[PDB]
């Protein structure tokens, strides 16, 4: 008894219409789709909490809610999962599913409480991470890729 | 009891670890993101009369 | 949940008609979650405690090897009686005898500076001696057939042999604060913590 | 009525016989001989039809600890007596009159050598060791579970 | 081409690999590079060593041969439907559905009793698995077992319980069937996959681009023939690491012999191959009728026996290119000196066969005291022998630093 | 027909109390062959404070009446005095172990108690810790969780 707003559900979000000119999954062909892609992206030279907290700062608006630095020291490697890269004929992205909250209704997913879980999490982090690692990946790939 | 133990005169120094967005997100992962290495760890917590 | 909807869609998929009893289900579940095993933690926070895995021979500077004793190490198990197959052997086939085996020489093979090799000597309850997995035997056997301390030059094939494996070989203390393991020398405890009992240094 | 003193190397490796290994008579050394004798075939008329293999000499004690001393036993004895037949020559017991019995030397020595590398598999179980086996490998029969 | 690589170390395989891909850019629309593998342990040691000297590991899919096989089965031949209906799963369900039918049969007879006495599905089960897991076996080694007993047709040759697996197997097919369940297994699909490989001689029909198959010391008779018909339209890089240089299998006719006494080139340099010109072929090294009778080292000789099959396996190959990248072992160590033998094929064991060889003993190589390179050591317990080696490894780390723990 | 293992003056005792009588094992089917003892053994003797003593040595009670219970109290002190008794005279050298003309003192580890039953044994380890000669229960059963 959950088909029908499962089945209506899904394609919402399909069909819906991403950053826009264009751009919707129900737009993306199998070619233009690689999922679920694990990276390992190696790290010398211990990465510092603090470090770190300076740069993400200055660049990340969003990161401006600074508590951060709540991990300490590590040299070795970095795994991550990247739920869905795809690209529309011209450039490549980053897609998270991120299936959360049970704050009530719609009033809790908007631009300002989306951001606001966001820091919340720090799964700003993620995104730094994973597009720095896309950024290795077409990099090595794409001989010769621009940013 | 002419004895006496070795002492190791190294030290611990660095650390080599294979982290994961996970120097972030507090544990009670533990073993979890061992168990099923794709579980959506974003979520948790029961749900009630909503 | 998982393996619960695996082994039932399964099911489903070969078309199923009859109903099925719980034990099938339980009893398979138990099986496989009997068999999933977890390694993440494989190859981040150093020093890997582990089983010899086939297929997975990768070169460590340091190889140990513990409880290589007879009847433990080369696992068996034994073919089904009605695989054809095991009665009439070809090139290709595999068995577990093979492939543990060719594991100890995969370790070997792999160990690039020290290779660790220990087995229980004795159970500490009738005290009767026990035996190291055959395997072992066949290395130290080699050893000393092909080898000699610098004393004995001019002794003897079996004699220099002996002294070899005998020096090779390290017969370990019963309990940890045995003062045999707080003298000077050979692997002399890293662990202040006993050696004040190990001294009889108490206080009755 | 009343044995005949036992005389290893000389008994006839066919059919029936029961032994009566009195107070520490060396009951261990006469099954080592024994089985040596039957891997290289050896005796005479009181051998047996062929040579056998380590994962055919059946042997079954009570003990656990017993299977395993009798297994380490072995293994040695073998590695023993196949050396002792690279040499041709052997300076003690046991051995000498038993490549006294041998005819090709350089056979026993290679026969030998498999026996030594198949030992992790020798056939000796314990009572309770080897019914569960021959159970589990003819289940049909026995309508075990497998 | 199917290119095979024999190397002494994983790591100069993996150099290898390394190599390889910095060379030819790949494609990148997305698309996976290739890398076989059978241990979890393998991927993630490759993906690490790889995000290494490159700063970064992304793609990479690391599918069992058997899930590699089928893959391309799919690609190459005509509508062949993902996933086989005959998976050891699926075999075990149908098999359960049928094995009741096919009892009272005088044929089962065996099964008959075995099951009535009592049960609920217990012993049904249990049955209905190990059957299928036989015949998922089958279906790889003997793959041309089934097409016969397809046919009703038995094998001279096999034990008993063909009796009643052959007429299974053709019940099985029938049955899978009328379900309308495609009936390709991978036993009736390998010598088609070859032959419209082996043939169409034009082009590769939009398979990969490059693939690998590292660290997996053995593969099936009909994979390896599999790949090699694949490797005509593909680059097929086999990293095999072999604990010899020579060849230490066994012959066949000792005219297949001189087919061997080829030689294998440098990855980057030129040709080599076993030592001794003729006089090796001949004095003992494949002896009578048999193999190898000296496989010089003893050691790879009880121990390697899967090594011998899968290495006798690939120099029957025709379309293959294996090519030496073994590196050397300097005798300064007890486990250096082992290692050596074990990499030229010799044995240094002294028997003392005559009195001159036997009463002296500097002949043997000399030991070291101070030499910890494979030790060993008993103990009472578990617990012991733990402790006990907590305080070596201790030792051995205090010992040379640049040995971090991920190195035990 | 050879017992290797033991001493000539043993085995002959040993026989001769089993040739007693016929069929001393009582089952026709169970007859009694005695033995020859090994020549590598010929020279096992055992002194004590003086010369050699007798392979077996039967300590017999007095009286005309004994009880079970009796026959405990008074063996196992006699018993332990004997034992305390080889092993002081073996400190002083004066209790050895021989073979023809090598020897050894008499130590614990060499002597040993039979008995039949937990009982029996605790009997014997009383009266042997009554005179501080430390002793073990080779078949001991109880568990480390009611220590
Ligand atoms: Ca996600």
């Amino acid at each position: 008894q959950w088909e029908p707003v499962l089945t209506e559900w899904i394609t919402a979000v399909l069909q819906a219409p991403l950053n826009e000119t264009g751009v919707s999954l129900s737009q993306l062909s199998a070619r233009n789709k690689q999922v679920e892609m694990e990276f390992y992206l190696p790290i010398s030279e211990p990465l510092i909490a603090s470090q770190l907290d300076t740069l993400i700062r200055q660049f990340d608006p969003l990161s401006a809610g600074c508590p951060p630095l709540e991990f300490m020291q590590v040299r070795g490697m970095l795994k991550g999962f990247i739920d869905l890269v795809f690209r529309h004929e011209g450039r490549y992205y980053l897609l998270d599913y991120k299936s959360n909250w049970l704050g009530e209704d719609s009033s809790a997913y908007t631009q300002q409480a989306m951001a606001a879980a966001m820091q919340a999490h720090r799964y700003d982090l993620q995104y730094q991470l994973y597009t720095l690692a896309l950024h290795r990946y077409l990099r090595h790939r794409i001989a010769d890729y621009d940013y | 009891a002419e004895l006496n133990a070795k002492t190791l005169q190294r030290l611990p120094g660095d650390n080599w670890r294979v982290t994961s967005y996970s120097g972030l997100q507090q544990r009670g992962h533990g073993i979890a993101q061992d168990l099923m290495p794709r579980l959506d760890v974003d979520a948790a917590g029961v749900a009630s009369v909503v | 949940e998982q393996q619960w909807q695996a082994i039932i869609a399964e099911g489903l998929g070969a078309q199923y008609g009859d109903a099925v009893p719980l034990s099938l289900l339980r009893d398979e579940l138990a099986q496989r979650l009997d068999q999933e095993r977890i390694s993440q933690r494989f190859l981040a926070g150093p020093v890997n405690i582990c089983t010899l895995m086939p297929m997975r021979s990768i070169p460590f500077k340091v190889v140990c090897l513990l409880g290589m004793n007879d009847g433990v190490y080369p696992r068996q198990l034994a073919p089904l009686g009605f695989d054809l197959m095991s009665q009439k052997p070809k090139r290709g086939d595999r068995s577990r005898r093979d492939d543990d085996r060719y594991l100890f020489l995969e370790a070997l093979i792999s160990a690039q500076q020290k290779l660790y090799i220990s087995y229980i000597g004795r159970s500490i309850q009738d005290n009767s001696e026990r035996f190291p997995s055959v395997l072992v035997q066949e290395l130290i056997d080699y050893i000393g057939q092909s080898h000699y301390l610098p004393g004995d030059e001019a002794l003897n094939c079996d004699e220099s042999e002996a002294r070899v494996k005998a020096h090779l070989t390290c017969l370990h203390t019963r309990m940890p604060f045995d003062p045999q393991n707080y003298q000077p020398g050979e692997r002399q405890s890293y662990a202040r913590e006993w050696l004040p009992a190990a001294s009889q240094a108490g206080k009755a | 009525d009343v044995a005949e003193t036992l005389d290893p190397l000389r008994l006839p490796l066919q059919g029936e016989r029961l032994i009566e290994a009195s107070a520490g008579t060396g009951k261990t050394f006469t099954i080592a001989a024994l089985y040596l004798r039957l891997l290289l075939g050896l005796g005479g008329s009181a051998a047996f039809p062929r040579p056998l293999t380590v994962e055919e000499l059946l042997v079954v004690t009570f003990t656990e600890a017993a299977t395993a001393e009798l297994r380490g036993r072995i293994r040695s004895n073998i590695h023993e007596l196949r050396i002792a037949c690279l040499r041709e020559t052997t300076d003690n017991p046991l051995y000498e009159r038993l490549l006294e019995e041998i005819d090709d030397k350089a056979q026993a020595a290679q026969w030998l050598l498999l026996a030594e590398r198949q030992m992790d598999e020798a056939a000796v179980f314990t009572i309770h060791g080897f019914c569960q086996r021959m159970l589990n490998l003819n289940a049909f029969e026995s309508g075990m579970l497998f | 081409m199917l290119r095979v690589y024999h190397s002494n170390r994983l790591d100069v395989l993996e150099a290898l690999m390394e190599f390889i891909v910095e060379r030819e850019r790949l494609d990148d629309p997305f698309e996976p590079e290739m890398i076989l593998v059978q241990s979890t342990g393998m991927a993630q040691w490759l993906q690490m060593t790889l995000s290494q000297k490159f700063g970064i590991a992304a793609n990479i899919d690391f599918p069992l041969p058997a899930s590699f096989i089928w893959d391309m089965f799919v690609r190459v031949l005509p509508e062949i439907p993902k996933e086989s209906a005959f998976n050891k799963q699926s075999m075990s369900w149908k098999l359960m559905t049928l094995l009741p039918q096919l009892l009272e049969r005088e044929d089962f007879t065996l099964l008959r009793h075995y099951l009535t006495d009592d049960s609920d599905k217990r012993k049904l089960f249990q049955l209905s698995s190990k059957a299928a897991d036989l015949f998922d076996q089958y279906l790889v080694y003997r793959p041309d077992w089934l097409a016969q007993w397809e046919t009703g047709h038995l094998v001279e040759g096999l034990g008993e319980a063909q009796a009643w697996q052959a007429p299974l197997w053709k019940a099985l097919v029938e049955y899978t069937h009328q379900l309308g369940q495609p009936r390709w297994h991978r036993a009736n699909l390998y010598q088609r996959f070859i032959e419209t490989l082996e043939s169409a001689t034009t082009c590769p029909p939009g398979l990969p681009s490059r693939v690998f198959i590292c660290g997996i010391s053995a593969l099936p008779p009909v994979y390896l023939q599999a790949l090699q018909a694949l490797g005509k339209h593909i680059e097929i890089h086999l990293l095999f690491t072999n604990p010899c240089r020579y060849y230490w299998g066994d012959i066949k006719d000792p005219a297949y012999l001189a087919k061997l006494l080829t030689r294998q080139r440098r990855h980057s340099f030129e040709d080599r191959e076993l030592p001794l010109f003729r006089d090796s072929e001949n004095a003992g090294q494949l002896f009578n009728s048999d193999g190898e009778q000296d496989v010089g080292n003893p050691l790879l000789a009880s121990w390697g026996k899967l090594g011998r099959d899968y290495i006798y396996l690939l120099s029957d190959l025709e379309s293959s290119q294996e090519l030496d990248a073994f590196v050397d072992v300097t005798p300064d160590n007890l486990l250096h000196n082992i290692q050596s033998d074990i990499l030229e094929l010799e044995n240094r064991a002294v028997a003392g066969v005559n009195i001159e060889e036997f009463s002296r003993s500097d002949n043997k190589r000399p030991l070291d005291p101070l030499d910890s390179s494979i030790t060993f050591h008993v103990c009472h317990s578990p617990q012991r022998e733990v402790e006990v080696l907590h305080d070596r490894l201790l030792a051995m780390l205090e010992e040379d630093p640049t040995l971090t723990p991920r190195d035990i | 027909d050879t017992n290797w293992r033991s001493a000539p003056g043993m085995v002959n005792s040993v026989n001769k109390l089993f040739s007693q009588t016929d069929d001393a094992f009582m089952f026709r089917e169970i007859p009694f062959i005695p033995v020859k003892s090994a020549g590598k053994n010929q020279a096992l003797r055992f002194v004590f404070k003086g010369e050699t003593q007798p392979a077996m040595k039967m300590w017999l009670m007095e009286g005309e009446s004994c009880g079970v219970g009796d026959y405990q109290s008074t063996m196992a002190q006699v018993c332990a005095a004997q034992i305390r008794d080889w092993l002081q005279a073996g400190q002083r050298g004066e209790a050895l172990l021989m073979n023809g003309d090598d020897a050894r003192p008499v130590r614990a580890s060499d002597i040993s108690v039979l008995v039949r039953s937990r009982q029996e044994a605790a009997q014997v380890r009383d009266a042997l810790t009554l005179l501080e000669i430390p002793s073990v229960y080779l078949s001991n059963r109880d568990s480390v969780f009611e220590t």
